[PDB]
RNA sequence: AGAGUGUAGCUUAAAAGCACCCAACUUACACUUAGGAGAUUCAAUUGACGCUCUGA
């Protein structure tokens, strides 16, 4: 049975009078507007790098399989088939500090 | 008509193969195909977790349009409850007293389907090298109920 | 027909720092946590300084600041771990703690009779056992250590070719958990490398064209 | 790459303040973490 | 003149002597008007170096306002001011086709063709 | 009893299987661009086309004008972008881009589209109006030099013939303004 | 060293149409709205710049 946990409380209802407040002027609006375009332009750059990068790996690697399919009629039958070392595979994330 | 030769000119549900069937709680997985020269995974599970909500649903963004991108199929994307754990200080001097300060922990999930193992490994390692700041991943098996 | 049967494998390891953050995503976050300020509402906090004042000037016409700075003083008391444990070494080639921004692939040094090469380490595959077998196998005789690299597939990397009798190199990758490693004054001249050092070690083009499958971040 | 899923806005519409609080773990490792009360050190044990 | 009466489950409707039609590129806009046999009569299009020199990023709300206004005066100088606009509900709550339509009729012509005689 | 297509039938070049590995329409107005471009090819079968009265139209129609005059498109383009460029180093037309308020030069475009394109568009509205079906029988062309013809009746505006517009016969009671570009070696013939 | 060559990612497009990226809506995707960047390697159909395969 689902447990849901999007409901926003219900005494978030009330206390609604602290900050309605947006008092902004035409400079701030203005380098907003203009870092927003900087960070479509860079993120547009990091995708364009990632996949270049997923696909001269994946040439990369197809290029070896079928050099060893040539070569060798018999590893490819174990080469493309995926072991159960990974089945509850992990990994955490990185940290800011050393130990 | 259906002697003319323009006959089955409007033909339509032999494109579309959606059946419309009970797609909530049936559980009809799909298994590993392994034939293998053809490994083929089926219906793997991926979590993330963190005590950051934002950042969950950030990289929960990431990984659903980059497996998107790729043109490997989204099964369901959902999340679980959260869960609150409790710091509960000990005092410095007097170490008797517990008093207590708060914190959570969330949690996201996305599935994926088509899974050959050179794409397996390929895929795990694209998302273990833009695995964010201070979530863990886990690729796990499909059984998990709620 | 003769092939020399011949493999390899390269050394993964995760960072541990993330990356340092470039100055437009700081303009970023910080016009970030300004939309998030602008948006946000009712916090704890908030009350506990705006009608703690105000009830504060109602009484006193009859906390919030103590424990804030009680966390300033918590803050200064506890000075971070220093991420630089780089410049301070400098020189520490063959040290798992040298870098830790980036990912890095290890490399082993043997010049041979004929050959002269600064190599990416090997394996030698026999035809009773498998491929990746053999790349754990080499694995456990080439580092004389405890690790646990956590392989990724059973997918060879990169295969190139060299012939003198024909041969081949098959390349695997795995991914390392820890690295216990014994005996680090080592001769064997092992050394863990960044991208950009990777690109510097290599003269020849059977490791120039590796660089395209290891992680470039 | 680590850079890609760190820049983030809280997408629920009514929420609270959240402050940049430097979580340490149970090896002494900092994490950025969103949480209320702007407190500056938080010692998970 | 009769028009195309019918159709009556599909989109968009035959009914209309002359029609205003919008063709809406990721790098341009292209406005049409055309008669219903099929022959376009006069278009304004950001492709034209024309139009292009004098406006700024062809994509945004200001080039399809551009495209409205020298469209509007192209074909007061063809003599054709009526015409149909039947665009989707999401195109029709746009603010760039409701700033068109807007310098449509502020350029003097009228949508919404007459009704016919005897229909 | 069965016959067998004529052609090929239309929907027969996707595959039926590895249905869940294409890539659906994800809109309504991706299927309307693929629609009436589908609706324009010459079918095999009985279309609307066919029937209502489309004039039999392919067939080429012969050209009786002057040619184009020759450019180098290679130095235009590359003008064109320094042009753009010059004007995309301003920032006040970034400003008045995203604030909603930047109009053009009419009076300008217009002469341009005169100076540009203009020949190609008069030459289609003087084909809608049937002008080259009723006065070359068919045979068609451009109009290359700009014309204006402008009508006199009271004291300060005027009310020109541009291409399809109403003039009514009052305001052509007298012989109008005409006016055009012409070098002195050429000899012209004007007919109303 | 030899050979194939040549428009941004693709195009029996000729400066285009799809692709692509950011913001808003959605748990998320997807639709939609509002923005973003893009190219003919040069020299007079011929010649010397980059890549790819074969070499050593």
């Amino acid at each position: 049975i689902p447990i849901e946990d999007f409901i926003t409380p219900l005494k978030f209802l009330d206390k609604a009078r602290e900050r309605p407040q947006v008092e902004l002027t035409f400079e701030e609006t203005e380098r907003r507007a203009l870092l927003l375009k900087k960070w479509s332009l860079y993120k547009q750059q990091e995708r364009k790098m990632e996949r270049d990068t997923i696909r001269a790996m994946l040439e990369a690697q197809q290029e070896a399989l079928e050099e060893l399919q040539l070569e060798s009629p018999k590893l490819h039958a174990e080469a493309i088939k995926r072991d159960p070392n990974l089945f509850p595979f992990e990994k955490e994330g990185p940290h800011y500090t050393p130990p | 008509y259906k002697t003319k030769p323009t006959h089955g000119i409007g033909k339509y549900k032999h494109l579309i193969k959606a059946e419309e069937p009970k797609k909530k709680k049936g559980k009809v997985e799909v298994r590993a195909i392994n034939l293998g020269t053809d490994y083929e995974y089926g219906v793997l599970n991926i979590h993330l977790t963190a005590y950051d909500m934002t950042l969950a649903e950030s990289y929960a963004q990431y990984v659903h349009n980059l497996c998107n991108s790729l043109s490997i199929k989204v099964e369901e994307s959902y999340a679980m409850p959260t869960k609150t754990i409790e710091v509960l200080q000990l005092q410095d001097q007097g170490s008797k007293m517990l008093l207590d300060s708060v914190l959570t922990t969330h949690e996201r999930v996305v599935q994926i389907s088509g899974l050959s193992a050179t794409f397996a490994e390929i895929f795990l390692e694209i998302i273990q090298s833009s695995l964010p700041e201070g979530v863990r991943l886990s690729v796990k098996e499909h059984t998990e109920e709620d | 027909s003769p092939w020399r049967l011949l493999g390899a494998l390269c050394l993964q390891r995760p960072p541990v720092v993330s990356k340092p953050l470039t100055p437009l995503q700081e303009e970023m976050a910080s016009l970030l946590q300004q939309i998030e300020i602008e948006r946000s509402l009712y916090s704890d906090h908030e009350l506990r300084a705006l009608d703690e004042n105000q009830r504060l000037a109602k009484k006193k016409a009859d906390l919030a600041q103590d424990l804030e700075d009680m966390w300033e003083q918590k803050f200064l008391q506890f000075k971070l771990g220093a991420r630089i444990t780089e410049a301070d070494e400098k020189n520490d080639r063959t040290s798992l703690n040298r870098k830790l921004d980036r990912n890095l692939v290890l490399l082993v040094r043997e010049k041979f009779g004929d050959q002269d090469v600064w190599i990416l380490p090997q394996a030698e595959w026999q035809p009773g056992e498998t491929l990746r077998g053999t790349a754990e196998r080499t694995l456990a005789t080439l580092s004389e250590n405890n690790m646990e690299a956590k392989f990724l597939g059973n997918a060879p990397c990169g295969h190139y070719t060299f012939k003198f009798l024909g041969a081949k190199v098959f390349f695997f990758k795995a991914l390392l958990l820890t690295g216990d490693f014994s005996q680090a004054g080592n001769k064997g001249h092992h050394v863990w490398v960044t991208k950009d050092e990777l690109g510097d070690y290599l003269k020849p083009k059977y490791l120039a064209q590796v660089r395209r499958f290891v992680s470039d971040l | 790459d680590s850079s890609r899923a760190s820049l983030t806005r809280v997408h629920r519409q009514a929420y609270a303040r959240l402050y940049p609080v430097l979580l340490v773990k149970q090896d002494g490792s900092t994490i950025h973490i969103r949480y209320r009360e702007p407190r500056r050190m938080l010692a998970m044990p | 003149a009769r028009k195309e009466r019918g159709w009556r489950t599909v989109f968009p409707s035959r009914e209309f002597w002359h029609r205003l039609r919008v063709i809406r590129t990721q790098h341009h806009v292209e406005a049409l008007v055309e008669h219903q046999n099929g022959k376009v009569v006069v278009s304004a299009s950001t492709r034209e170096w024309a139009i292009k020199k004098h406006l700024y990023s062809t994509r945004n709300v200001v080039a399809c306002e551009s495209i409205g206004r020298v469209l509007a005066q192209r074909c007061l100088e063809a003599g054709i001011n009526f015409m149909v606009y039947q665009p989707t509900p999401w195109e029709a709550a746009s603010d760039s086709m409701k700033r068109l339509q807007s310098a449509m009729t502020e350029g003097g012509v009228v949508l919404r063709e007459p009704q016919r005689i005897y229909e | 009893r069965r016959t067998p297509p004529l052609g090929p039938m239309p929907n027969s070049d996707i595959d039926l299987s590895n249905l869940e590995r294409l890539e659906k329409y994800r809109s309504f107005d991706r299927y309307r661009r693929r629609a009436e471009q589908e609706a324009q090819a010459p079918h095999w079968w009985r279309t609307y086309r066919e029937y209502f009265g489309e004039k039999t139209d392919p067939k080429e129609k012969i050209d009786i004008g002057l040619p184009p005059p020759k450019v180098s498109r290679t130095q235009q383009l590359l003008e064109r972008k320094q042009a753009i460029q010059e004007l995309r180093a301003n920032v006040e037309e970034e400003r008045a881009a995203r604030l909603r308020t930047a109009s053009v030069p009419l009076d300008a475009v217009r002469a341009e589209w005169e100076r540009t394109c203009g020949p190609y568009h008069k030459q289609r509205l003087a084909e809608y109006y049937g002008l080259y079906r009723d006065l070359f029988h068919g045979a068609t062309f451009v109009p290359r030099v700009p014309l204006h013809v402008a009508y006199a009746v009271g004291e300060d505006d005027l009310m020109p013939v541009y291409c399809g517009n109403e003039v009514t016969p009052t305001e052509a009671a007298q012989a109008p303004e005409v006016t055009y570009e012409a070098e002195e070696g050429s000899l012209w013939t004007l007919l109303l």
